[PDB]
């Protein structure tokens, strides 16, 4: 079994993560595919409802960290929606483990392998959705 | 001015008046003196079992209008949004057209400034083919024949023709599938304090109407139809106002056991969910019910989430979605229940998860004046 | 401003109400009281509010050079009556006429001796029991023709409430994903008659047929079938009161058409072909030209009552008001006579 | 320093990215869920129709996100955009 993983990833600091370890060369499964916006603000969660539906059994959203995001409050607004986002899953068969959200700094590369490794660890026991 | 017992000084609106008329006085004055354009009431249609919105314009023959209806579970909400949104207007709400109307108003769907509202103490109601049946098996009596119902005594209790009143334990008739809403059982607000007034009979005596004044805008109400002479008031016992705390915090106490009984102990399995959801024939029903779906163009009908095979919609990409865009906001009216073709239980899934939301934010739909801390522009 | 009335969208009894703001139709509102529904509606019952205003012709038209220009009542009645009298008229009507209106098109029919005429229907004219659709949950054995849930929503509700009464529904089509389908105890995917009818000898007597239109050459031998064994036929008819126009026209079984009549008040006739003259009795022209027409009012400006296929029959006072210079199908029937 | 700061007033010129929130005053309602979203105050009411000021918006695409019925969309980064390539990636 091959867990098919969608990422949502900020411009400023997730996305930034994602490329600080790639430039490191830290190594992680291929599964997961990073969809960049500008902000995680921009997040909401028909998107995660539309991947879910779609064929994914992962879903993960990176932002910056509290407090340091570009727009200085989207994040907070995704942290929201996040929240409510784990409330629901659950009622339709979704564990809230196949949906992951973290905070990643620019700098973050090693943070955001670790977080690729074990989600698509949990992702993969969790099996096909 | 928090408590009066008010009556209409009139006779015959005292006398068609569920508890002395004082609601209906109250419409009366509004717009003899011209406070409001209109008052949005119900009226019986053939029989108890029909109730049919009105939008009266002047109050000859208002006196049509008195009188409860359990059988009547309408929203009002939706119809001044959609229809009256323009019009001064004075509106009679049960608790859960109330907190439609606020949820509306703080999306400036409604001008809170423009609407009066009356709101009535509500104990719950019924279906109307429902309660013909109910009271057809279980009171061995026609459905015709019978003129009013109550919920006062913990009994239903039908008024025959002729005087006689027949009562059966509504946790009975709940007990065997019959009796109020499932969403009604849930209810946790009887006395509509998101009203300008709140108007009921547990503090009063018989021939009054026991009226809680919310705002200044009720205030003025009230000393508007008292100065004009259109109802007569006086003050409550304060010996009175302690058994209507004490029937408010029973009833909220049994509608916290409904909740516990329908949205965990025999909520459906997610396999019973699957067969529900299979049903589903995308009518968009439950979404046009829904008070809080007031959007002139709804998402669930773009290409990427609409299903448009002529089968059962996918039940992430249609409930998932609405629930994400307005559950938190979700005031347990039953509307979206009440329409569905195809028998499903969606206000249980909804009131659940705005039960979690407001567990965890202490947001309350319907009753909070400021939108969900999901819309909030602070860094909190 | 809200006022009861029948939804004309199939020939489920339906009940909805009109909200009307100032003379117009603005939306709708739940008819929960009804027996039928109980306030349900699917997505045609909910936009049967527009169909009074969409493309309304108000005024009726005879065809002058090419197109088709206004004209007064009494210049197309006449013009309408010499045609009667004269040509070799046929007169087609759907079943959206009230009873009442069905029982007057039979009488001038009778009256102008015309010799084909009938109610557009590919059902034949069969003894249909008079079934509650509250009681197709009773039935331990439901064979479903056609998709019937797609048909009529709130005639499926009912095959789901049977089938959680504990009823073996078998559905038969000649698709494999309708919804019927789907949610059916079991479905085949018949592509010889026989198929079906063979299954069907193994019903208990007094087991039910919901049999819709979508499979027309198997209806006559589904019916033949039923007669025989005594089973109960429910037929999805087309149009919202197909059983009470057929009540007294019979099925147009003629191939013929020539100088045609079409009454439908509903807008409900498909494209028929027509080798001669064409004159149109609706509400909205639409479609294509035709050589007279006289506007009539909405299903819902009317006063007449309304059959089901299941046989519940409704009666209805107007829930608005009929535009200026539009007449019921009624009184044409009448003034056409007294000429 | 100087000379880098320089470069651009010498130029006099820059260009603003049109990474905005745009509204459809045809489906928009005035809802208003989102003016307080966002943190430069750029959408305002005008007409009973949500506006957004492009001299302050600065693209982030929160309001965007917030809006139920779609009413507001950011530039470059539409709603259709976004579900297309989340079909993309799993189909
Ligand atoms: S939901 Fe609450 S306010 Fe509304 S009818 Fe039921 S009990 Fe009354
Ligand atoms: S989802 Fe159902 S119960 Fe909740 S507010 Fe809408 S209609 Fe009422
Ligand atoms: S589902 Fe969303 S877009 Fe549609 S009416 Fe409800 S809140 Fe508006
Ligand atoms: S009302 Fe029922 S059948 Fe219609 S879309 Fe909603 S859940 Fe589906
Ligand atoms: S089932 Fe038929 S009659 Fe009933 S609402 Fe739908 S289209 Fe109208
Ligand atoms: S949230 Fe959407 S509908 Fe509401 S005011 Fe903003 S753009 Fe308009
Ligand atoms: S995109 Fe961001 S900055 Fe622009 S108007 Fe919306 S919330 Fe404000
Ligand atoms: S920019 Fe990364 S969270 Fe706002």
């Amino acid at each position: 079994f091959e867990p098919k993983i969608v990422g949502f990833c900020c411009n400023w600091c997730s996305y930034g993560g994602a490329d600080t370890a790639g430039t490191a060369r830290m190594q992680y499964p291929p599964n997961v595919r990073i969809i960049r916006v500008m902000c995680s603000g921009r997040v909401n969660a028909s998107m995660i409802l539309k991947a879910f539906s779609e064929g994914a059994d992962g879903v993960f959203v990176g932002g910056c960290h509290i407090g340091d995001c570009h727009y200085d409050s989207g994040n907070y607004k995704w942290k929201r929606r996040a929240r409510f986002i784990e409330d629901i899953l659950p009622e339709f068969g979704i564990d809230k483990e196949r949906f992951r959200w973290e905070w990643i700094s620019a700098s973050e590369g090693e943070k955001f392998q670790k977080t690729m490794q074990e989600f698509y660890e949990t992702v993969k026991y969790l099996g096909p959705l | 001015m928090k408590y009066l017992l008010a009556r209409a000084t009139d006779e015959e609106i005292q006398r068609k008046g569920e508890c002395g008329g004082a609601v209906t006085a109250i419409f009366k004055y509004m717009l003899d003196k011209e406070v409001v354009d209109a008052v949005l009431t119900l009226e019986r249609g053939y029989d108890v079992y029909d109730g049919i919105p009105v939008l009266l314009e002047d109050s000859s023959g208002i006196e049509s209008t008195c009188g409860s209806l359990h059988c009547a579970p309408t929203m009002f909400g939706d119809l001044i949004s959609r229809y009256l949104s323009d019009m001064r207007l004075a509106v009679a709400v049960k608790p859960c057209d109330a907190m439609a109307i606020r949820e509306l108003e703080k999306r400036h769907q409604i001008d809170p400034d423009k609407v009066y509202k009356i709101g009535l103490n509500c104990g719950g109601t019924l279906a109307p083919v429902s309660a013909r049946e109910m009271i057809e098996t279980f009171y061995e009596i026609d459905p015709d024949d019978v003129v009013s119902e109550e919920i006062d005594r913990g009994k239903f209790i039908v008024e025959l023709r002729d005087g006689s009143h027949r009562e059966i334990s509504i946790d009975y008739l709940e007990e065997e599938g019959f009796g109020r809403r499932e969403n009604c059982q849930r209810c946790e607000i009887m006395v509509p304090r998101n009203a300008d007034l709140a108007c009921g009979n547990w503090g009063a005596d018989d021939g009054w109407t026991f009226i809680e004044v919310n705002t200044e805008r009720g205030q003025e109400i009230i000393e508007g139809a008292r100065s004009s002479g259109y109802i007569e008031a006086r003050e409550p016992s304060e010996k009175m106002v302690k058994i209507r705390e004490k029937i408010e915090n029973a009833m909220i106490s049994m509608a916290r056991k409904f909740q516990d009984k329908y949205l965990d102990e025999e909520y459906p399995s997610l396999d019973e969910w699957d067969e529900y959801w299979k049903r589903c024939i995308n009518c968009f029903a439950c979404r046009d019910a829904c008070p809080v779906c007031f959007c002139r163009e709804c998402e669930l009908e773009k290409d990427y989430l609409l299903e448009s095979d002529e089968k059962a919609p996918d039940p992430l990409t249609f409930q998932g979605v609405r629930l994400s865009h307005m559950g938190f906001s979700c005031i347990n009216c039953g509307q979206c229940e009440d329409v569905c073709p195809m028998d499903i239980p969606i206000a249980r899934i909804y009131h659940r998860i705005q039960k979690k939301y407001r567990d965890r934010t202490g947001f309350t739909a319907g009753v909070s004046q400021e939108l969900p801390p999901m819309y909030s522009g602070e860094k909190d | 401003m809200v006022k009861h009335t029948l939804c004309p969208s199939c020939s489920a009894g339906c009940g909805v109400n009109i909200v009307e703001m100032g003379g117009a139709p603005v939306g709708t509102y739940p008819y929960r009281r009804h027996p039928v529904n109980e306030g349900k509606t699917c997505r045609a019952g909910r936009d049967c509010y527009e169909i009074p205003l969409m493309d309304r012709v108000t005024s009726p038209g005879v065809k002058k050079s090419g197109k088709l220009s206004g004209v007064n009542w009494d210049e197309a009645l006449d013009k309408l009556t010499e045609l009667l009298s004269s040509e070799d008229i046929s007169i087609l009507t759907t079943g959206t006429l009230t009873n009442e209106e069905a029982l007057k098109l039979r009488e001038i029919i009778e009256n102008f001796n015309v010799k084909k005429s009938g109610l557009i229907t590919v059902f034949p004219e069969f003894d249909y029991p008079e079934i509650d659709i509250r009681n197709i949950r009773d039935y331990d054995n439901i064979a479903v023709i056609g998709d019937a849930i797609t048909c009529a929503p709130l005639i499926g509700r009912r095959i789901f409430h049977a089938m959680a009464a504990g009823a073996e529904v078998r559905s038969y089509d000649r698709r494999d994903e309708t919804r019927m389908a789907v949610n059916s105890g079991f479905h085949i995917t018949f592509s010889d008659e026989r198929e079906v009818l063979n299954d069907l000898q193994q019903l208990p007597g007094g087991s039910l047929i919901i049999i819709t239109p979508e499979i027309p050459e198997i209806i006559g031998p589904v019916l033949e079938f039923s007669s025989e064994n005594e089973f109960d036929v429910l037929p999805i008819f087309e149009d919202f009161n197909t059983r009470g126009v057929m009540q007294h026209l019979p099925p147009v079984n003629e191939g013929e058409f020539d100088s045609v009549w079409l009454i439908d008040p509903g807008a409900a006739a498909e494209p028929v072909d027509v080798s001669g003259k064409f004159v149109l009795q609706s509400i909205r022209t639409e479609g294509l030209t035709p050589d007279i027409f006289l506007p009539v009012a909405a299903w819902c400006e009317k006063s007449g009552s309304y059959t089901s296929t299941a046989g519940y029959t409704m009666k209805l006072e107007p829930a608005l008001q009929a535009p200026e210079g539009v007449l019921s199908d009624m009184e044409i029937f009448e003034r056409i006579l007294r000429a | 320093a100087a000379a880098r700061a320089a470069i651009p007033m010498v130029k006099g010129e820059v260009e603003i990215e049109p990474i905005i929130a745009v509204t459809d005053s045809d489906v928009c309602g005035g809802c208003e869920v989102c003016i307080e979203l966002c943190p430069f105050g750029a959408i305002s009411i005008e007409e009973g129709h949500a506006n957004v000021n492009v001299a302050l918006c600065k693209g982030c695409g929160t309001c965007v996100a917030a809006c139920p019925s779609g009413a507001m969309d950011q530039q470059h980064f539409k709603t259709e955009q976004i579900m297309a390539q989340i079909e993309a990636a799993l189909n």
